[PDB]
């Protein structure tokens, strides 16, 4: 966007010396055939466990019986003959 | 899972040694094709002196 000075216009652009121009030019790479190397194995001896952990340990418990239960010797009362 | 190209692309290091230097005169080394130049290093051993 600039003005043109019409005391001192220029023309455009004249012929200058050339950079060569086939070294201006790229060649088209040429890729040949790969091959991810190797046999894969199947599985991996991994150092951590894949599987979730649990953040508090919870008290587990199993049911037990008492056993055979007797009779007793009860102390007795005394007969309510109108004292009691 | 496998990043494809990552794996088939090679990040290599290679070193070289050209003579014929001339004083005052520009030597060139061309770099090659196929390869992307990530750093070059120029020694000039001046003939055991640095």
């Amino acid at each position: 966007m600039a003005l043109i000075n019409p005391q001192f216009p220029y023309a455009g652009p004249v012929p200058i010396p050339g950079p060569a121009p086939t070294e201006t030019m790229p060649l088209l790479n040429y890729r040949v055939e790969g091959r991810i190397a190797g046999i894969q194995q199947a599985r991996q001896f991994m150092p951590f466990l894949q599987g979730p952990h649990r953040e508090v340990a919870e008290q587990t418990y199993y049911a037990i019986g008492t056993g055979i239960q007797m009779g007793q010797t009860f102390n007795q009362p005394l007969i309510n003959t109108q004292e009691g | 899972i496998l990043p494809l190209i990552d794996l088939s692309t090679l990040y290599n290091l290679e070193n070289s040694a050209q003579a014929g230097l001339t004083p005052n005169v520009d030597f060139v080394v061309q770099y090659a094709n196929l390869y992307r130049y990530l750093s070059t290093i120029a020694v000039f051993d001046n003939g055991g002196s640095f």
